[PDB]
């Protein structure tokens, strides 16, 4: 991924303030609420009948912590997203059968969650930097589809 | 959105398709799987190889639904209501993929309808498929 | 497509926005120009520097239209008839850009509405913006 | 841009039979008919009110041949589309103000036109090769946007 020194510092500085468990649970929850077709992979998680049921589902929170943890690790390798996520890409294509459009949806929900979480500190230039990063991550997760 | 001329255009073109509708539906799916490999994520339980009876079978149901949509162009929400339910609540296909299949159906018709696929008919068919796509995703949320 | 509870959610949240709607409209544009630079291709005649009167002016007109839509949520096609005409016949903005502005308006609302931007209200707001976008592009062809 | 030997041989063989003049005119004209908002960049071209006006318009035919000629030369540099189109990219951004979504639309119309012209010879694998190419050319044209 190609970001300027300014963009990278802005991403890293904000991320230091993020509770990865809390934010990951929130972002996955909102994905399944706002775009409910994304629930198709998670029937084994149990009760997704209402927004509160989604947001309070412990299996949703658990998965959310797991994927944002991998994301979080990605931020340390902004210069090699493709290589960092190569094996996850294969896994999502070949075994999980996840349409990569879902990664783009999650990216946009994540940006909304950060804005909600950080309010005025999530300035337009900081948003712009995170938009590059989530498109970068979605592209890297989609890279090995065939 | 569908003008009287669009409606006339679609019936004329689809009339021309006739008994081939199923064949063309299968070809459209195959074009889609090869051109846009991500769409294959929705069919992990299929044999997608060329000539696959599962693909031929699905192509026929697709074509049949389109035939029903053309015959009910003025009341498409009702005629495709159960198909709208099925896609929204069970299959849950991301709406972006509908534009990819629509394009592939357009290419298939172009390749088989030399005389009939004029600029005017092309535009009407593209509008028709967008309308069908809209109906099929109308209950997603 | 917008359920009765969606309408209630949107009305409550836009109510909260209140007199800040113009400010928020200008901010959403600024976010769009920065995050999605291709959207600047539609404003080569504007000074797009931060705080520009043209941007602030356009922000207010943006907010006014959305206020109109929220006030006539049960009759948006007729409420936004003129604006639908203007985008289809004159401005002719590619439909993909409406999703980008919608995303930036959501981010703006999230950043300003901590208490109100719950998962359900987020979903209702996203649906609302798609509906507005659908209406504004409904006469394109 | 990378293709398989099969994809590259498919692309170059069919392209040898294409009359850039005739095809370029048809592709631009169908773009203007099927997606009439694209007419916003051609106000000085005159009569675009009806399909038959658009398709018989001499400036459309002329402009068609010009852009498919540039497209054509790009087919000779498939390994470096970004480098090939850099200058034209900057032009389309800074002087012409063309939303790069238009490049993708033209891509898909061009594929429809090849299918219309070549019929059964435009097989699903040949289409797949061309879809890759038109996406690569579109991305190459959008690369210097800022
Ligand atoms: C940036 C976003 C994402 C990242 C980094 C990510 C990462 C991961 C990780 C680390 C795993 C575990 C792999 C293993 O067990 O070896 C996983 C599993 C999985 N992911 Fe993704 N993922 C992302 C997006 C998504 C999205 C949006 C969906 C679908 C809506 C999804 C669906 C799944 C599924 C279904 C599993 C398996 C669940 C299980 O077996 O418990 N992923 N993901
Ligand atoms: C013009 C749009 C579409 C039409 C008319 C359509 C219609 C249909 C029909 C008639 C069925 C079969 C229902 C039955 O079994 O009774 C079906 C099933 C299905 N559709 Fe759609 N479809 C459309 C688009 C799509 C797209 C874009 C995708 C995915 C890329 C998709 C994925 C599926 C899947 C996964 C099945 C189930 C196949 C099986 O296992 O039998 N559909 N569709
Ligand atoms: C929620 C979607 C939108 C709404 C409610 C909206 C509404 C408006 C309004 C109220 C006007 C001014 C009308 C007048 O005073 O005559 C306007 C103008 C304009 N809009 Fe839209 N707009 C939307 C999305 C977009 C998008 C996505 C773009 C471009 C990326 C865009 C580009 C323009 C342009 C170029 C102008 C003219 C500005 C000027 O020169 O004054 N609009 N819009
Ligand atoms: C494969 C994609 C394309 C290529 C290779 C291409 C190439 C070119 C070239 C070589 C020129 C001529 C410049 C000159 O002679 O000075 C040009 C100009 C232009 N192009 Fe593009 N083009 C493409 C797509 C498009 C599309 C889709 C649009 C907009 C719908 C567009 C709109 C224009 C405009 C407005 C001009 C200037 C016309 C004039 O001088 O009056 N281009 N293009």
């Amino acid at each position: 991924m190609h970001l300027t020194p300014e963009e990278k510092s802005a991403v890293t500085a904000l991320w230091g303030k993020v509770n990865v468990d809390e934010v990951g649970g929130e972002a996955l929850g909102r994905l399944l609420v706002v775009y409910p077709w994304t629930q198709r992979f998670f029937e084994s998680f149990g009760d997704l009948s209402t927004p509160d049921a989604v947001m309070g589902n412990p299996k949703v929170k658990a998965h959310g912590k797991k994927l944002l943890g991998a994301f979080s690790d990605g931020l340390a390798h902004l210069d090699n997203l493709k290589g960092t996520f190569a094996t996850l890409s294969e896994l999502h294509c070949d075994k999980l059968h996840v349409d990569p459009e879902n990664f783009r949806l999650l990216g946009n929900v994540l940006v909304c969650v950060l804005a909600h979480h950080f309010g005025k500190e999530f300035t337009p230039p900081v948003q712009a930097a995170y938009q590059k990063v989530v498109a970068g991550v979605a592209n890297a997760l989609a890279h090995k589809y065939h | 959105m569908l003008s009287p001329a669009d409606k006339t255009n679609v019936k004329a073109a689809w009339g021309k398709v006739g008994a081939h509708a199923g064949e063309y539906g299968a070809e459209a799916l195959e074009r889609m799987f090869l051109s846009f490999p991500t769409t294959k994520t929705y069919f992990p339980h299929f044999d997608l190889s060329h000539g696959s009876a599962q693909v031929k079978g699905h192509g026929k149901k697709l074509a049949d639904a389109l035939t029903n949509a053309v015959a009910h162009v003025d009341d498409m929400p009702n005629a495709l209501s159960a198909l709208s339910d099925l896609h929204a609540h069970k299959l849950r296909v991301d709406p972006v993929n509908f534009k990819l299949l629509s394009h592939c159906l357009l290419v298939t018709l172009a390749a088989h309808l030399p005389a009939e696929f004029t600029p005017a008919v092309h535009a009407s068919l593209d509008k028709f498929l967008a309308s069908v796509s809209t109906v099929l995703t109308s209950k997603y949320r």
